[PDB]
Parts: C-alpha cells; sequence; structure tokens
C-alpha cells in the first residue's frame, strides 16, 4: 500500500511546524526499494 | 495464462462494483477458504484495497 505526503510553506529547515497531509491515491502492490530524483536542465543533453 | 507459483502474477482492483456470486457459482471450484470474512458475506462488504 502506498503512502505519500506533501505540505508546501514559507521559509534550510525553519524551526516552525507543518504537518505532511496526503495527496494521491496508489493502491499498487511493489516492493519499493529504490528511489530516485529527476532535475531539469537546460542544456538539452 | 498463469504464472507459477514464484514470480505470481498480481493484480489490483479498483474503482468498479463487486458481484461474487458469479465467482462461487463456477463447478469446478471445489476449493474456496476464507480467512477472516465468511464467504455468505462477500457480496455486502465494503472494500479499501
Amino acid at each position: 500500500y502506498f503512502k505519500i505526503y506533501s505540505k508546501h510553506t514559507p521559509i534550510d529547515l525553519p524551526q516552525g511546524f507543518s504537518a505532511l497531509e496526503p495527496l494521491v491515491d496508489l493502491p499498487i502492490g511493489i516492493n519499493i526499494t529504490r528511489f530516485q530524483t529527476l532535475l531539469a536542465l537546460h542544456r538539452s543533453y | 495464462r498463469f504464472a507459477s507459483v514464484y514470480a505470481w502474477n498480481r493484480k489490483r482492483i479498483s474503482n468498479c462494483v463487486a458481484d461474487y456470486s458469479v465467482l462461487y457459482n463456477f463447478a469446478p471450484f471445489f476449493a474456496f477458504k476464507c480467512y477472516g470474512v465468511s464467504p455468505t458475506k462477500l457480496n455486502d462488504l465494503c472494500f479499501t484495497n
């Protein structure tokens, strides 16, 4: 069962308080052991 | 097409009405064992996944 949370707030991590909230609905059984981040550039590679 | 006991095929079911009568109505389905639930109450339950 998936679990994804997100939260956007104005400001490094400050000393404030914020709670993450569920955002999607993706029921699919996967033994997730990987994690990849995706960036963006303009060099056109 | 059914895969082997290892690398078994897995399919998620959602966003559709579930009529279980046709399932156990099949004659060759001799083995039908339920854990944590009874066969008579499958058609009246609500499922999240």
